[PDB]
């Protein structure tokens, strides 16, 4: 296949710099103009810039002098984006694209998955994971809703699975909300009452930014 | 005349065995000749280079040994032309064209020695002239010589062997087999009548010529440009524009060569002594500019890949273009032996680059490479001045191998030949023959 | 620069049904492209040169337009057609995308399954108390949550979060979380979570008492 794998996006402190990287696989990456496009949280696609195969021409969106630096090394088959004096406006998902054309009106041929840049002076912080069991005198019905609360972590993201991904039906994980420089979310899993508390259901939480793997057994209360 | 045609159709393409074999030997010799001429030119330019280093301290004596080294070689080439074969002056394509019309002689016992040795003098000094002119006349004369040695009779033999010699001649000068055949079929053939020039025989001579060249030249290409980008459909109209600019320029350049032939004739009046001295000063200027600004002088093949890669500034390209227009006229209009064909590839490239780089900055949405416009313009002065567009297009294709550009190359060439027609210009080889046949009568 | 404006910024539609979004330009634009994006996924080139489908794009999709107005269309909506559709121009430089058009499934109304959850003993020991309310699997997405502490309305310290429309059942979901200190939590007894949807006038209260 043709693959675009962009990496290098993480948490960076305002006024800092960072160097994103797009790894090209499965096509001659010479021959092609390459492009960067970013998507800020809940917003549309924004063009950063493009580089031609010989780096003889590099265009950038109407945006300040040495803000962005796009370069390519067609020998390692990888495209680069340096961002400087990074402000929160640079918090975005960053996309690497191969450019082509049909009649000659250029389009964004194939895209990668993205990397996320978060720019913040808030400090990395592991999650506290709490179980959500139904209350002491719970209305034990056909299906029982359980949960766990993932509280006060920074930055995004965390991944939640139930019984190591075996429990996949009836899960939903809500989008995290940020408050006082910390993130919180919770996860719901609805199972049949024959399942719990007969078997065990566990939420496994991972927050790689703070090297946290944690499992939380959900147990009936009182 | 239907039953006549039924017979002729049934007798098509049966060239006589003798003409085909003789076509083979003509090509082989033209090949060996072109190789020898090519190495000879190079060897003198070297001697001239190694002279400038035994003299690289005294900048004044440097510019002097540059001038006189090329002045001496130039005069020598002028002199043998006027003294022993005046129809070996200038290119020679117009006279081999005349020979094909049976209105100029192929004096092979005299032109072979003077064109070969006289060209070495003028090319080897670094004048703005090409190998094409020489190698096609030399090749035609070689055709005649093989005809006379073996006393083959008929109109077919005389026309084909003369055609294959000039075809093998262009082929061997450019490592361009398809261009050689086409140059005969589109440009050099008698243009107002049928002829029995066998094409299969021209083909055989071109092969052997090209094989001789590969034997002494392989592993290095005349012009290496790499692979450039493609052309999007919505880019095509820009190559048409570029064509129209070549189409207006074509004839204006043709006025200059002709009226410049006039003007510089005034200088020597026709006197072989003033003339040879004139070519000595033109030759010294080239060998000097060859040191002080090389892109202003020489055949120009060196600066073609440079201009295509966008490595010249726009300022340089304008400078080179003006200057080379000037030094190209001075050398060819002077009547020194040697072509104008190859320096027109240079002029075309330089112009097309300059158009390309304006086109890149006006349309970033097109993602242009100035090089694609240089490649479209290389065979464009050929199309608007000598009006053999199918030959320039196939020649540029053979030398640069960017077939993906075939459409903008065609488009640029046709606009050039269309606007040259529409602005009242004529094929330059034909207008040089015509003026030559017009005083081979006005003396009566 | 050229500004492109996609029109029904959000919109729903039943399966097997005819959908149509718009793109509109501050100036005249030529041969517009359309990309389709599902959440978590790279954008996919969908339609190009105003009308041409990309290899794999089912035939139900089609584009049209000229000059200053263009369109995407799906003659028979499917379910996998749920995504965001971005239009894009490079007739001018520099190239500009549209704001987007999110397209989600339309389905039958559904009521929330409400579930209330007391602070874990684990969180209490650290001093904080969070009361979590799940409103799960409802359509349409507009809903209201209200919290009562000892039957009295409370507004401060509440944070809600909606899921994106669900894949299989095409419903929504929305969690509400009331955070206090352990001390404030302990002064009171009855915590109630009241979901006011549109599939009824009578909210579905769920609640617990610590006793
Ligand atoms: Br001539
Ligand atoms: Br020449
Ligand atoms: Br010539």
């Amino acid at each position: 296949e043709v693959r675009l794998l962009e990496s290098g996006g993480g948490l960076v402190q305002p006024g800092g710099s960072l160097k994103l990287s797009c790894a090209a696989s499965g096509f001659d990456y010479s021959r092609y103009w390459m492009s960067w496009v970013r998507q800020a949280p809940g917003k549309g696609l924004k063009w950063i810039g493009e580089i031609n195969p010989v780096s003889s021409t590099i265009n950038y969106t109407p945006s300040l002098k040495d803000k962005f630096i796009i370069s390519r090394d067609n020998a390692k088959d990888t495209l680069y984006l340096q961002i400087s004096k990074v402000r929160s406006e640079d918090t975005a998902l960053y996309y690497c694209a191969r450019l082509y054309y049909g009649y000659g009106y250029w389009y964004f041929d194939v895209w990668g998955a993205g990397t996320t840049v978060t720019v913040s002076s808030a400090k990395t912080t592991p999650p506290s994971v709490y179980p959500l069991a139904p209350g002491s005198a719970a209305a034990a019905a056909s299906m029982v809703t359980l949960g766990c609360l993932v509280k006060g972590y920074f930055p995004e993201p965390v991944t939640v699975t139930w019984n190591s991904g075996s429990l996949a039906a009836g899960v939903h994980t809500f989008p995290a909300v940020l408050q006082a420089a910390l993130y919180t979310l919770s996860s719901s899993v609805t199972v049949p009452s024959s399942s719990w508390p007969s078997e065990t259901v566990t939420c496994n939480v991972a927050h790689p930014a703070s090297s946290t793997k944690v499992d939380k057994k959900i147990v009936p209360r009182a | 005349r239907r039953r006549q045609l039924i017979r002729q159709l049934l007798e098509r393409d049966k060239t006589p065995l003798a003409i085909l074999f003789m076509a083979a030997v003509v090509g082989t010799l033209v090949g060996l000749a072109a190789v020898a001429f090519d190495k000879g030119v190079a060897w003198l330019q070297n001697q001239r280079m190694g002279a400038l280093v035994h003299t690289a301290d005294n900048y004044p004596l440097l510019l002097t040994v540059a001038f006189l080294c090329s002045a001496v070689l130039a005069m020598f080439g002028y002199f043998l032309v006027r003294k022993y074969a005046p129809e070996a002056g200038g290119s020679g394509i117009p006279e081999i064209e005349g020979a094909l019309e049976d209105q100029r002689p192929v004096r092979w016992w005299r032109v072979l020695p003077v064109k070969f040795f006289g060209g070495l003098g003028t090319l080897g000094g670094g004048m703005v002239l090409g190998r094409n002119g020489p190698t096609v006349q030399i090749g035609g004369n070689i055709g005649r010589m093989v005809l006379d040695i073996f006393r083959l009779k008929g109109d077919e033999a005389r026309h084909t062997l003369l055609a294959t010699g000039a075809a093998a001649g262009l082929a061997a000068a450019f490592n361009a087999p398809l261009a050689g055949i086409l140059f005969i079929i589109e440009e050099m053939r008698p243009q107002f009548r049928y002829t029995l020039i066998s094409i299969k025989a021209v083909f055989i001579g071109v092969i052997m010529s090209t094989i001789m060249y590969r034997i002494f030249n392989h592993e290095v290409a005349l012009i290496d440009v790499g692979k450039l980008s493609d052309a999007p459909l919505n880019t095509l109209w820009l190559y048409l524009i570029l064509g129209i600019i070549f189409g207006i320029f074509g004839p204006i350049f043709n006025k200059w060569v002709l009226g410049m032939q006039d003007l510089l004739h005034r200088v020597h009046g026709g006197n072989i002594t003033k003339w040879v001295l004139m070519g000595g000063a033109i030759g010294g200027l080239c060998g000097l500019l060859g040191f002080v600004a090389p892109a202003t002088s020489g055949g120009g093949f060196n600066l073609i890949p440079i201009a295509t890669a966008g490595n010249f500034s726009m300022g340089m390209l304008v400078f080179i273009f003006v200057a080379r227009v000037i030094t190209t006229l001075l050398c060819f209009s002077s009547g020194a032996p040697g072509g104008i064909f190859a320096p027109m590839l240079a002029l075309g490239t330089v112009l097309g680059t300059a158009f390309g780089m304006v086109a890149v900055e006006l349309f970033p949405q097109y993602h242009l490479e100035a090089g694609t416009f240089a490649i479209a313009g290389m065979g464009a002065l050929l199309a608007a001045s000598i009006r053999a567009p199918l030959t320039g297009i196939i020649l540029v294709l053979e030398m640069t191998d960017n077939y993906q550009l075939i459409l903008p190359m065609i488009i640029t060439g046709l606009g050039a030949t269309l606007l040259a027609q529409f602005t009242g210009g004529k094929p330059l080889y034909s207008a040089i023959l015509a003026r030559t046949l017009a005083k081979q009568e006005a003396e009566q | 620069d050229i500004v492109l404006t996609q029109s029904p910024a959000i919109m729903s539609a039943a399966p097997g049904d005819k959908v149509t979004m718009t793109c509109s330009a501050s100036s005249s634009v030529s041969y517009i492209h359309w990309y389709q994006q599902k959440s978590g996924t790279s954008p996919k080139r969908w339609i190009y040169d105003t009308s041409k489908l990309t290899s794999g794009v089912p035939v139900r999709f089609s584009g049209s337009g000229s000059g200053t107005s263009y369109s995407l269309t799906i003659n028979t909506m499917e379910a996998e057609d749920a995504a965001t559709y971005y239009c894009q121009q490079w007739s001018s430089h520099p190239q500009t995308f549209g704001g987007g058009t999110k397209l989600e499934i339309l389905r039958a109304d559904a009521a929330p399954t409400v579930s209330i959850f007391p602070p874990s003993s684990e969180q209490l020991t650290s001093g904080g108390a969070s009361v979590v309310c799940f409103l799960n699997n409802f359509y349409p997405k507009d809903i209201n949550v209200k919290w009562k502490i000892d039957g009295s309305e409370r507004q401060n310290g509440v944070l809600n979060s909606w899921t994106d429309q669900d894949s299989k059942d095409s419903t929504y979901s929305m969690s509400s979380t009331l955070t206090l200190t352990k001390d404030e939590y302990e002064r009171h007894n009855s915590y109630t979570c009241e979901a006011t949807h549109k599939t009824s006038t009578s909210p579905i209260v769920k609640s617990f008492n610590r006793a």
